[PDB]
RNA sequence: AUGGUAGGAGAGCGUUCUAAGGGCGUUGAAGCAUGAUCGUAAGGACAUGUGGAGCGCUUAGAAGUGAGAAUGCCGGUGUGAGUAGCGAAAGACGGGUGAGAAUCCCGUCCACCGAUUGACUAAGGUUUCCAGAGGAAGGCUCGUCCGCUCUGGGUUAGUCG
RNA sequence: UGAGGGUAGCGGAGAAAUUCCAAUCGAACCUGGAGAUAGCUGGUUCUCUCCGAAAUAGCUUUAGGGCUAGCCUCAAGUGAU
RNA sequence: CCGAUAGUGAACCAGUACCGUGAGGGAAAGGUGAAAAGCACCCCGGAAGGGGAGUGAAAUAGAACCUGAAACCGUGUGCUUACAAGUAGUCAGAGCCCGUUAAUGGGUGAUGGCGUGCCUUUUGUAGAAUGAACCGGCGAGUUACGAUUUGAUGCAAGGUU
């Protein structure tokens, strides 16, 4: 269960093995995004603030399930736990302690 | 080399534009537009449209010359049919009928 | 030639309607067999 | 005025052999223009 | 030595599951629909299409089990004709507009109703009223009108009801 | 002739016709009893078994229906019948 | 177990369209996601096409992304086939082909003889007796629970639930 600053690793589909950086969410849908990860080539029509339009070259989003947090100790891709720090819930690698993200 | 149009959903019945279709199948195609210009009836207009509609085709798509072509192929098909109910009559059905008009022109070589 | 039903704004609401059907233990009747057939207009 | 039988795909067709049209005239337009209907100056591009 | 709409005890198949066993299958596995096999069956193991993730075989058990008609019902579909009909009445020409006009607009002439096919008020109907612009359908055409779209809309009372 | 009222189905209304009560009337319409009852008509399918029965007397609040006998299939039995 | 003519009439716009003065009656239509990435871009006529283009592991996967089939019906190609009297087939053969899930294989289409339905109801019908194109929800044998007649046994001096 990730979050918008981390960097991760994606370990299904056509870009596999290839990591990232997340840039947005969506979570009612589970779908991350990940930079350089899953190109579309959108045609856009002439807009009324735009010219007549390109081949626009950018990310789709993602399953959240194809995608792993990279553990800061060893950067393999490892699975969370959470643990109780003083009230506070933090995220913990599952292969070693903390992982410190805030972006 | 052949090229094609089809024209969709037109609102004649095919019956009607069968009858004018007889008329250019195997033809040249400037012969076949001389054929279209000088029958009345309702469909002339429109085949004559899907007929330069492949003409040109042929010329910007696979750069045919457009004096040796021959039409090859000229059919109409049954599209979706629209019921109306008459009110004029006594509540019996009367079906607009539709159809689609394909026309291929080619050079006879290959 | 003369229709039935000759259609008058008064007489339908003075012999159906709401005020008429709640006046008599049928006519509220038929509005609760209305209601629990869910009906959208119950007069 | 009723058929007591349907008429089959074959009779249908045996009777529309002679419903058909007819191919027209065609008088060449020699000074400028489409070929026009047969002893016509004809609507569209006319030059009989 | 070995026919019977009524007869007894027969071996079998499509759906489902057990209750199993054993398979075909995400280098593809189907099923289903187009293929030479099996056949009295009913019912299943290898070329197109499909997709693109679902089925068989064996043994046994259970049946929303069990598919040419009932003037059967219908999700229903589609035929059998260029046939019948197009719902009373006078229009003609010129111009215009348009992708395109017996049809739309303007003109002139002609014609019809005239105790009404005129003008008001009730009931009833409820936005059809008026401008613009495309009408994919609508009109027993076209739009190049309204009775689709947008709003621009639009209904004003001390004395009328 | 208009407007507003009234009379309701085992009922009403009728200068009387079995006439009219929403295109319905020798007894309206809707829901329910209700899958009424139908000794009558029509239908009754994916198997294929193999082999094997055929078809009149008697009685009938009821007689083109039914019941028992006859003519039956299948299974046991006795066993010269 | 309903697996969606479904426990529901209605897993969608449902007691809604619509029908009826009113009580009331009462449908049809369900179905991405791999991801709209939904044909920018670009070129010929309004609709519709032809090209490229694409997120397209695959658009005859284009708004009918639940795909998606069949049949009826089509329609345009062709191979063989044109002195006659017709339950249209069957049994007796010149032209043209050529073979899978393989071997008197696979055929295709021309001639002289002979010629009556699911059917139903009948002494008797094939209609001058009845009823009828294609597809299908999809359309005609439980138990409360008894009785009587045709496998295995506690298990047979024996019968319990």
């Amino acid at each position: 269960h990730i979050k918008k600053g981390d960097n991760v690793k994606v370990i299904a589909g056509k870009d596999k093995g290839k990591e990232g950086k997340v840039i947005a969410t969506l979570p009612k849908k589970d779908r991350v995004v990940v930079e350089g990860v899953n190109i579309m080539k959108k045609h856009q029509k002439p807009t009324q603030l735009n010219p007549e339009g390109g081949i626009l070259e950018t990310e789709a989003a993602i399953h959240v399930s194809n995608v792993q947090l990279l553990d800061p100790k060893t950067n393999e891709p490892t699975r969370v736990g959470y643990k109780f720090v003083d009230g506070k819930k933090v995220r913990i690698a599952k292969k070693s302690g903390e992982e410190i993200k805030s972006n | 080399m052949e090229a094609k149009a089809v024209a969709r959903t037109i609102r004649i019945a095919p019956r009607k534009v069968r009858l004018v279709l007889d008329l250019i199948r195997g033809k040249n195609a400037a012969e076949a537009i001389a054929i279209l210009k000088l029958t009345n009836k309702a469909s002339s207009p429109v085949i004559e449209k899907v007929l330069m509609s492949a003409l040109a085709n042929a010329e910007h798509n696979y750069d045919m010359n457009t004096d040796e072509l021959v039409v090859k192929e000229a059919y109409a098909n049954e599209g979706p049919t629209l019921k109306r109910f008459r009110p004029q009559g006594r509540a019996s059905a009367i079906n607009k009928r539709t159809s689609h008009i394909t026309i291929v022109v080619s050079d006879g070589k290959e | 030639v003369k229709r039935t039903y000759q259609p008058n704004k008064r007489k339908h609401s003075k012999v159906h309607g709401f005020r008429k059907r709640m006046s008599t233990k049928n006519g509220r009747k038929v509005l609760a067999r209305r209601r629990r057939k869910g009906r959208k207009v119950l007069s | 005025a009723v058929p007591k039988r349907r008429t089959s795909k074959t009779r249908k067709n045996k009777r529309r052999t002679h419903f058909k049209i007819s191919v027209p005239g065609m008088t060449e337009c020699p000074n400028c223009g489409e070929y026009k209907l047969s002893h016509r100056v004809c609507k569209n591009c006319g030059s009989y």
